[PDB]
RNA sequence: GACAAUGGUAGGAGAGCGUUCUAAGGGCGUUGAAGCAUGAUCGUAAGGACAUGUGGAGCGCUUAGAAGUGAGAAUGCCGGUG
RNA sequence: UAACUUGGGAGUCAGAACAUGGGUGAUAAGGUCCGUGUUCGAAAGGGAAACAGCCCAGACCACCAGCUAAGGUCCCAAAAU
RNA sequence: AGGACGACAUUAGACGAAUCAUCUGGAAAGAUGAAUCAAAGAAGGUAAUAAUCCUGUAGUCGAAAAUGUUGUCUCUCUUGAGUGGAUCCUGAGUACGACGGAGCACGUGAAAUUCCGUCGGAAUCUGGGAGGACCAUCUCCUAAGGCUAAAUACUCUCUAGUGACCGAUAGUGAACCAGUACCGUGAGGGAAAGGUGAAAAGCACCCCGGAAGGGGAGUGAAAUAGAACCUGAAACCGUGUGCUUACAAGUAGUCAGAGCCCGUUAAUGGGUGAUGGCGUGCCUUUUGUAGAAUGAACCGGCGAGUUACGAUUUGAUGCAAGGUUAAGCAGUAAAUGUGGAGCCGUAGCGAAAGCGAGUCUGAAUAGGGCGUUUAGUAUUUGGUCGUAGACCCGAAACCAGGUGAU
């Protein structure tokens, strides 16, 4: 049968033009009194999925 | 070519590797699996994305966004693609589809301003980029939504 | 330009056949793929074996896990047992696959062009057979001085030509639409009527 | 299609057994223990081709020593003298000379002694 | 022609040997096929010939295709025999 | 004479001794835990009687040719009574 | 609900072309030479391999009787439209609601849409239901009665066929008097076992022997094919012999080597081996195994990364700003033709509205992220991954339905 998308991953990433995966950031849920102004400001900015993580997860998002 | 002299193209075919057929092959015995552990077992190996109990990447990262039920997406045509029609032509969605510039219309035709228009045309599309409309008008043509 | 002969071997005229069909340089890679594809498509694939689930019986453990001194066993139908189930083995399946249409057409053209360049292309004005007669058709082949393996191409289904050639070893009869790489390649010479040649030219 | 075991197995095993011809008892008869022995034979032969050069050089040297002693000279001093004299006859030839014509060897010994 | 490299387990890469079957071509066989046995034969290896005996009717070779394709061990299964 | 980048395929996550810098233990252990090196692992050949880990040295094949290493030269046993 | 006639088909059959000679050989179909038929060169058999010897094949013909499917008559039944909007009808314990469950891809959720139990409970065309809570508007339908062929699923079975499916440890458990023998109280479990020869011509007769068995004789191409009788490997058991061995400490060989005996795919040969040097099997598992760790009595056979569908990557090939069809239909179970729905690409960015070679963030024409300033796509070999038992063997157990108090 067809391979199945990992739905949580599909809800957590977006494919860029070059094939990378844009992701959002951990530590952005609560407990903001314990993180510095700079920490929160910079955690606001999205990142990419690292190469080493991509090696592991790429098949989960092959249709994405 | 003859049925008794068939020959595939060079490099088109390669004999498959057969494991567990003796030591000289280099894939005998453990058949390239190494020694023992989960990964050596028939049907062995963990789920893709499993990190042996470390919280996986796609659970430590958060979800983002939503999908718009009424999302619209347009079939895009650039000026460089319009460059193939004869000056004076009335380019319409039907003409784009017949000419093969547009294959799937999606929510309709939007003209975008990439490349250079070199011809006077009357372009009908559901939407236009500001730059695309300016180029169409400046080349002496007309545009209409 | 090719000569057009009569069944008695004399020249009836000349015909012009597009070099874009009969005159290309044969593409051997595409031709090999086409031949392999047709041969694969001819397979029936009806082969099977019984795995351990499929072999009759075998349910019980043949003896207790420990204490008897024997190797441990779980079913008399395990693969190492005489009469046991087969591990993997053939299982019914198709061997057919597809190639792009342009490549199919290129293969047909390449086979026809190979015939034309090997001079195994003979154009005949028509087959005027009213009743089937294997002996008349054998004589026609002999007068045309054809080799053992001949593919005879008619514009459309010619009942009497087919019936006359049917029993002659090495002689195969087809139509312009029914032309295929295996037949063309297998034949040593092609004998095509003028109307068939034009029709093939149109199609390809 | 099915490929039954066929004849290849017997052909291969028979080749091993024929190579085990002459061995003691089961070792020239049963494929497993014959195969094992033929492996050991191959390893031994590889090793012994190299050991044989050692062995024959050792023999030659022993014989040269005996001849030199017969001429009141040690092997070591004879080889040093021959080297200093520029004579490159190798041990095997020296031994064969000492065995076959003693006068030639005596002349060589005198060449060595003069060089020393 | 020169001169440089060539120990090796897990493992990666490459080139090949052999088995059954198919296609096409080209061959062998009661003046004796396969199989079996023996031999002092050939190739760098897997392996390939030739001769003779036995046997009594089927089988190579070339190119390509396809796999139930190669055993020495699983207190492996079955048979035979120590 | 490598180095780096991208991509296909891995295996490995029990290590051992020896030397040396250290902790622990008793300036015990063929102990245990780190640092550094070598060898074994995955390395045959020579020496250390025999002897994975020590000393010498890295086997493409053949030779009844030569020079050496560690280690040796009265006999076993090659070479200095 | 019937009836008459006709057609076709099924269940037996019939006709059906064309070869002789010689050589080898037990036998000719083989080889050789010379012929012939073919709408028939499918196939099997016949003393070896046959288009022309037989059974057949192409083609044509054929049914007393029964059955099946059909056509026409007969038979049977049967009105079909428009205009009007006064009144009437248009499915009730129903729709629906609450609570508890269930089903919907949808786990109670914002939960529409649909069912069950319990309790409550409408409206009546100015009506009622739905468009994913709900309300309005709009749009589309008209529940709570019933029937309905075809396209779809499957094969115990019959007929005709097919296979880069097996060929006696395979293939069915079962090629054979097999669900038998045998085991079990029973449910139930469940084998082994094919081959004389063309023809039985299956060994008259004589001889030893109680017989068995054998030696002749005979049949036969062959008995060295004589009854589980084609071939007839290995383990294993015997007889004879060339070389060798009773002062020797042996993983059994290897390298060196006299003596003796032979004579080959004729090669700087073969068998044996006084004596010398060297030398603790193999596999597995280990830091490390001669290991006194594991496994194998021996020999033979059998016995483990496969296939399907997706993904990815590489090689190959076609086409290229394009590439490509799926189902379907036609075709010989083929190639192939047709089929452009769909898929991928030619544009990205953003959660989204949206804007667009730019976009998002941002007050910003700042800065920063992701992008632009060409190449894809289809099929396919190889590698790898995913879903499948997923390289093979092995639990203790768990659940369901049965069989047992001899
Ligand atoms: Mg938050
Ligand atoms: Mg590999
Ligand atoms: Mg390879
Ligand atoms: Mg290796
Ligand atoms: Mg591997
Ligand atoms: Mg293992
Ligand atoms: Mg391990
Ligand atoms: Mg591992
Ligand atoms: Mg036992
Ligand atoms: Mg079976
Ligand atoms: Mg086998
Ligand atoms: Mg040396
Ligand atoms: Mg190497
Ligand atoms: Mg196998
Ligand atoms: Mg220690
Ligand atoms: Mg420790
Ligand atoms: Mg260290
Ligand atoms: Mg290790
Ligand atoms: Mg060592
Ligand atoms: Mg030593
Ligand atoms: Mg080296
Ligand atoms: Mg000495
Ligand atoms: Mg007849
Ligand atoms: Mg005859
Ligand atoms: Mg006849
Ligand atoms: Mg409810
Ligand atoms: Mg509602
Ligand atoms: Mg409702
Ligand atoms: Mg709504
Ligand atoms: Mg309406
Ligand atoms: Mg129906
Ligand atoms: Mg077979
Ligand atoms: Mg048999
Ligand atoms: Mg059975
Ligand atoms: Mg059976
Ligand atoms: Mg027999
Ligand atoms: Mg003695
Ligand atoms: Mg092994
Ligand atoms: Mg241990
Ligand atoms: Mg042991
Ligand atoms: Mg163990
Ligand atoms: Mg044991
Ligand atoms: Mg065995
Ligand atoms: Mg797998
Ligand atoms: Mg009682």
């Amino acid at each position: 049968p067809k391979m199945k998308t990992h739905r949580g991953a599909a809800k957590r990433v977006k494919r860029t033009a070059s094939g990378q995966l844009k992701r959002s950031r951990a530590f952005t849920s609560h407990l903001f009194a314990n993180k510095s102004t700079k920490q929160k400001r910079q955690l606001r900015k999205a990142r990419l999925v690292s190469k080493s993580d991509m090696k592991r997860v790429k098949q989960l998002l092959a249709y994405k | 070519m003859k049925l008794h002299e068939l020959k595939p193209a060079e490099g088109s075919r390669k004999e498959r590797n057969r494991v567990g057929r003796g030591v000289a092959t280099g894939n005998g015995k453990t058949s390239g699996r190494g020694h023992k552990g989960q990964k050596a077992r028939s049907g062995g190996g963990v789920r893709p994305g499993f990190e042996g109990g470390q919280l996986p990447l796609f659970r430590r990262l958060p979800k983002r966004g939503f999908t718009n039920i009424n999302r619209k997406e347009y079939a895009i045509v650039n000026l460089d693609q319009l460059n193939k029609f004869e000056d004076g032509t009335e380019v319409t969605p039907a003409l784009l589809v017949e000419s093969g510039v547009v294959k799937n219309e999606k929510s309709g035709i939007k003209i975008l301003g990439n490349g250079s228009l070199d011809k006077k045309l009357t372009v009908k599309a559901h939407k236009f980029s500001a730059s695309a409309a300016e180029a169409i008008d400046a080349k002496g043509g007309a545009h209409e939504v | 330009n090719y000569d057009v002969l009569k069944l008695d071997g004399t020249k009836s005229g000349s015909i012009e056949l597009s070099d874009a069909v009969f005159g290309i340089e044969p593409n051997n890679s595409v031709l090999f793929e086409a031949i392999n594809l047709q041969r694969a498509s001819l397979r029936q694939g009806t082969h099977a074996v019984k795995n351990r689930s499929a072999v009759s019986g075998g349910g019980r453990k043949p003896w207790k896990q420990k204490g008897t001194g024997r190797a441990r066993q779980g079913t008399i139908r395990a693969p190492q047992w005489r009469g046991g189930g087969i591990v993997f083995g053939p299982t019914p399946r198709s061997y057919a696959y597809k190639m792009p249409k342009k490549m199919r057409r290129l293969a047909l053209r390449s086979a026809l062009s190979f015939k034309a360049q090997e001079n195994g292309l003979t154009v005949v004005d028509a087959f005027n057979f009213e009743a089937p007669k294997t002996k008349e058709f054998k004589n026609v082949l002999s007068t045309l001085e054809q080799p053992k393996k001949v593919l005879v191409v008619t514009e459309n289904e010619d009942v009497n030509v087919e019936l006359s050639a049917r029993n002659i070893p090495g002689v195969q009869v087809t139509t312009a639409q029914g032309l295929n790489v295996l037949d063309i390649t297998n034949a040593d010479s092609l004998v095509i009527t003028e109307a068939a040649a034009k029709k093939v030219e149109e199609v390809l | 299609p099915r490929v039954k075991g066929g004849t290849v197995t017997r052909a291969r095993r028979k080749k091993t057994i024929k190579l085990a011809k002459g061995y003691f008892g089961s070792k020239h008869t049963l494929y497993k223990v014959a195969k094992q022995q033929v492996m050991k034979s191959g390893q031994y032969a590889f090793r012994d081709r190299r050991q044989r050069k050692r062995d024959f050089r050792k023999l030659w040297i022993t014989r040269i020593n005996a001849a030199a002693r017969q001429h009141e000279m040690s092997y070591s001093r004879l080889m040093n003298g021959l080297k200093k004299a520029g004579i490159d006859i190798n041990r095997k030839m020296l031994s064969e000379i000492a065995i076959s014509d003693e006068k030639a060897f005596a002349q060589l010994v005198t060449k060595a002694k003069d060089a020393l």
